[PDB]
């Protein structure tokens, strides 16, 4: 019955069903990123040479820069037999909010782990900017997550790789003294109470510090049926508009305008709740957020069900044998060079007694001398002379090199090329922009489109606060994914250039020639030029 | 032999008294010819009279001070052998505690000089769990002497209890059978206040040191002995030497059973108003500083006699007591049982000062040698590392050279509970 | 650092919380000691205090 053992005994059927997974990632995240040697069982014996010789580290440069040469993002198009351009003010809002350096950064972030670990995520927030707003005095922003592998935990019965179907997700904040004082200023919690949570790092590596206040984020989705209200637009038409979005606030403001209630509709729809939860307590319950989807997209590398459980793969999880043994290889074979007797002769002490001078490296003799008697055998017993064998590398040990060598390049070749890494991260930003249109309609001024202009149907409450006011014809516009552009104009200037690419130098040549020249930025001299295209089109009707 | 990197944290120390005393840092070219210390002045008082006709009357000026000085380094010298896989490991981690430890020390060495110099001594003859809101009468007796003796309290002042007398006081408001604001505060948390009694900061302090009981019994004072406020006096060659303002010699009876931070009180002398010079209701107190020879003690504050008749006017305007020492007086002992000490002080009573040690300079090549910024308290100290071949080894040593300095002992205090037998 | 812990026995919780309710004064702490049986989260410094059957 308690809302926090409920919460908690999902959390730990997650946990348990993603234990094997989640340490493989952090191992494979801990061997291409700190140290090969992940031997933390350590012993005092004598210290022994521990070298590193990666193969497997210009491999994987190669393909995060692969995937950086070709960015990849939303877009938003235009459904079937809608209006064709029901997709203008959401790509440009969505151009508007992710062209920021935290955007990059956190898909970046997500494509890097999602190479080397196998599993990467970010994450969408909604913030209230006062001087440069997106609408509705708002902005959406993408923050990233560090290792998605160990603090982002799915739902367990979740089959698909985007984890549209996944309806409650935990995400877990570590933090140090500071940046829980920091955390409690911004959520309104008692920064007192120091909260705590199941770590999910480990000390494996000599760290000094390592932050220890734990926190989690229980975001959960629940869809049901509930009340819209049909109401009759004073313009045109008539609009929906959701009970709760409206319930005390402008429920009346919107008679007052002169809205007239027509019918009262039952639409089912889903809406996600976040909680704030240490390991004893609930510190804020179920915060209703924006959106209709979890916030956080996860970005797969190979993924998959084994046998009802998920397994996900990057480059690295298979070339740790090979890497582990050509590290140990080395290792040995410079153990041989450094701690073995170089080669020198082999001398009796009677051979050489009073020349030993002869021997010690000079060059001021021409020739050594040796002994020949004995006052008790007569004669030296004369034998012929020995070296100290030079040192050699085994051909064992020469073999293994190579073989070892010779598996990790063969098996570090993801694909022939990164084309299916590319599909889920195309996956993932598809995902991305179902999530950021559901929380456009949710928090934006989405204005409708008439073809009597662009208007907005909008009022204030009493106590000086707007409420948006948007209809149910909202999902005009589907996701497809094309190149990552910072501007509408931008990605005008691109489409023009494309459509010029494959006309002919008929009139449409001429007619894109003049387009392009109308959407240049502006100096002087290109100023000038856009006049003058300007003022040929506008000649030419 | 499998072990791991995860270390048992054991320990974890606070230092308050360091952090509330306020650091001086000195030019340390001036510093190294004036030996080390540096004269400050003291607020001057001023003498006044009555009446019309006031020929021949006129009097000078006298404006006293007092000196800071400094005293040795505090290091951490410690031995690296380069084979030693057991030294290898925790070589930095000892740096770790090496500055903890410095730490610890330096807010020890405050609270060990705030005890032993302190001359308001605030005694009470039972424990303070003994009756209802007696920590308040202590934190109370101590802002009571402080506003009487007109002492200047405008940068602040603290009170620190030692956890034992914290507890009682937290039992004192628990045992209300009331809960209010105070008495849940003190139920939920072990907090009392954060202000008590006038005082605004009153902290509990794990290290306050344990004033030992004073052996000394019967012990008078041998001959009449006036004490005169002085800025300067003339040495042997005729040079004028300064004169510390914050010390007395007292030649007693026998000083047998007294050792330094004992607590004394003279009989009859009693306290004055300082500016208003009215006497009080209660005796001076004094804290004997060093004992030289075996009849001579040397007591903290002053003890200059508002009724003594060989002192010029000026001189007299810096009186306060009310009598002067009568070569028959008993001195009578404050501490005469063991227990540990409550310490109060307005926080311009007690300076550290601090001076660098330039070892990087390029006369110790070899050596390298940074800077180390101590945690918690506010100090600098060098990090000299030295490596070896005569042992095939590394020397690393972590140097502090600071100073404590009461500069006000009469603005510091001593609660002594339990002060009966 | 991690946080401190007391545990009380059964009996000895009861014998607290009835110290608490004979208080002759009901402001939070005794009503919630009355109205419930926990003494309360924090006692006293310590940062978490539990019954242990």
């Amino acid at each position: 019955e308690n809302r926090l053992e409920s919460i908690l005994s999902r959390f730990d059927a997650d946990w348990t069903a993603s234990d094997e997974a989640r340490r493989e990632a952090k191992n494979d995240l801990f061997f291409s990123r700190v140290s090969q040697w992940d031997d933390w069982l350590s012993q005092y014996t004598t210290l022994q040479y521990r070298g590193q010789f990666d193969v497997v580290r210009p491999v994987v440069r190669k393909l995060v820069s692969e995937m950086r040469q070709n960015p990849i993002d939303v877009l938003y198009r235009p459904k079937d037999g809608a209006r064709p351009d029901a997709a203008d003010v959401l790509m440009g809002m969505y151009r508007t909010d992710m062209r920021h350096n935290t955007a990059k950064i956190a898909v970046n972030i997500a494509v890097r782990e999602q190479i080397e670990a196998g599993v990467g995520a970010w994450r969408l927030v909604t913030d209230y900017e006062d001087q440069s707003p997106t609408s509705n005095n708002q902005v959406i922003r993408r923050e990233p997550i560090h290792s998605a592998c160990s603090h982002v935990i799915w739902d367990s019965n979740s089959k698909l790789m985007d984890k549209s179907d996944a309806r409650h997700c935990t995400v877990i904040h570590s933090m140090s003294q500071n940046g829980w004082e920091d955390f409690a200023e911004k959520y309104d919690l008692d920064a007192d109470d120091i909260p705590s949570f199941q770590n999910p790092n480990d000390w494996v590596f000599p760290w000094l510090t390592q932050d220890t206040i734990q926190i989690a984020e229980f975001y959960e989705v629940v869809e049901k049926k509930e009340t819209a209200f049909i109401y009759q637009d004073p313009v045109t038409g008539e609009p929906v508009s959701y009970f709760k979005r409206d319930i005390k606030d402008v429920i009346d403001d919107l008679a007052d305008s002169g809205f007239i209630k027509i019918a009262e509709r039952q639409i089912k729809r889903r809406r996600v709740y976040k909680s704030i939860i240490t390991c004893t307590a609930v510190l804020k319950d179920k915060q209703l957020i924006a959106g209709e989807h979890i916030p956080i997209v996860p970005v797969f590398g190979e993924w998959g069900f084994v046998e009802d459980k998920e397994v996900y793969e990057g480059v690295v999880r298979l070339t740790k044998d090979g890497q582990r043994l050509r590290n140990m290889i080395m290792s040995f074979n410079a153990d041989i060079v450094a701690r073995t007797p170089k080669k020198k002769p082999f001398f009796w002490p009677e051979q050489i007694a009073g020349f030993e001078h002869m021997y010690d490296g000079n060059d001021d003799y021409p020739y050594y001398l040796l002994n020949r008697t004995d006052e008790n055998s007569g004669d030296l017993p004369t034998q012929p002379l020995a070296y100290y064998e030079n040192p050699e590398v085994p051909q064992a040990n020469a073999y293994m090199l190579e073989a070892a060598t010779s598996a990790v390049k063969e098996v570090a070749t993801l694909g022939v090329e990164t084309y299916v890494f590319q599909d889920n991260l195309a996956t993932a930003m598809r995902r991305d922009g179902e999530i950021y249109q559901s929380i456009v309609n949710d928090i934006y001024d989405v204005p409708r489109n008439v073809t009597i202009l662009m208007a907005e149907v909008v009022d204030l409450a009493t106590g000086e606060k707007q409420v948006l006011n948007d209809i149910r014809g909202r999902y005009e516009c589907y996701t497809d994914v094309g190149p990552s552009f910072q501007s509408m104009k931008q990605q005008n200037r691109a489409e023009i250039l494309e459509l010029l690419g494959k006309t002919p130098q008929g009139t449409p040549e001429y007619q894109l020639l003049l387009l392009q020249y109308f959407t240049l930025l502006d100096g002087k001299g290109v100023e000038m030029m856009r006049d003058y295209a300007n003022k040929q089109l506008i000649q030419m009707g | 032999t499998l072990a791991v990197d995860e270390i048992i944290e054991t320990i974890s120390a606070i230092t308050p008294m360091a952090q509330k005393a306020k650091k001086y840092t000195p030019p340390a070219a001036s510093m190294q010819r004036s030996s080390n210390t540096i004269w400050m002045p003291v607020e001057q008082e001023s003498p006044t009279q009555e009446g019309w006709d006031l020929t021949d009357k006129a009097t000078g000026l006298l404006e006293l001070n007092v000196a800071v000085n400094m005293g040795e380094p505090d290091n951490d010298f410690f031995q690296l052998r380069a084979d030693d896989l057991r030294d290898e490991t925790a070589y930095r981690r000892r740096i770790q505690s090496a500055a903890r430890k410095l730490a610890n020390n330096v807010e020890l060495k405050v609270a060990n000089m705030a005890a032993e110099m302190g001359s308001l001594v605030i005694t009470s003859p039972d424990a303070i769990g003994t009756n209802t809101a007696d920590a308040w009468n202590f934190v109370a007796d101590a802002e009571e002497i402080m506003f009487s003796r007109e002492l200047n309290r405008d940068m602040g002042t603290s009170y620190f209890f030692n956890p034992q007398d914290y507890k009682k006081a937290g039992y004192d408001l628990t045992k209300r059978d009331i809960f209010g604001r105070i008495p849940e505060e003190a139920y939920r948390d072990g907090t009392i206040q954060r202000q008590v009694a006038g005082f605004d900061d009153v902290l509990r302090s794990p290290k306050l040191p344990v004033l030992t009981k004073s052996t000394a019994t019967g012990i008078t004072v041998s001959g009449a002995q006036s004490f005169k406020p002085v800025a300067w006096q003339l040495d042997n060659d005729g040079n004028k030497v300064n004169v510390d303002n914050r010390f007395a010699t007292v030649t007693l009876s026998a000083t047998t059973g007294m050792k330094r931070g004992d607590k004394i009180s003279f009989a009859g002398v009693k306290f004055l108003g300082q500016m208003a010079k009215n006497v009080l209701a209660q005796d001076a107190t004094f804290s004997v500083v060093r004992v030289v020879d075996g009849t001579h003690v040397e007591i903290t504050p002053k003890p200059v006699a508002l009724d003594d008749v060989s002192l010029s006017p000026e001189q007299r305007a810096y009186a306060n007591v009310n009598t002067s020492l009568a070569d028959a007086m008993a001195v009578n002992i404050l501490n005469v049982k063991d227990a540990r000490t409550n310490v109060f002080w307005a926080d311009d009573a007690i300076r550290i000062v601090s001076q660098p040690i330039p070892a990087n300079h390029e006369l110790f090549a070899g050596m390298k040698t940074t800077s180390f910024s101590i945690p918690d308290v506010g100090l600098n100290g060098i990090f000299a590392t030295q490596g070896d071949i005569s042992t095939l080894s590394g020397l690393c040593r972590i140097a502090l050279w600071y100073g404590v300095n009461a500069t006000r002992p009469e603005a510091i205090g001593v609660g002594l509970p339990g002060q009966t037998a």
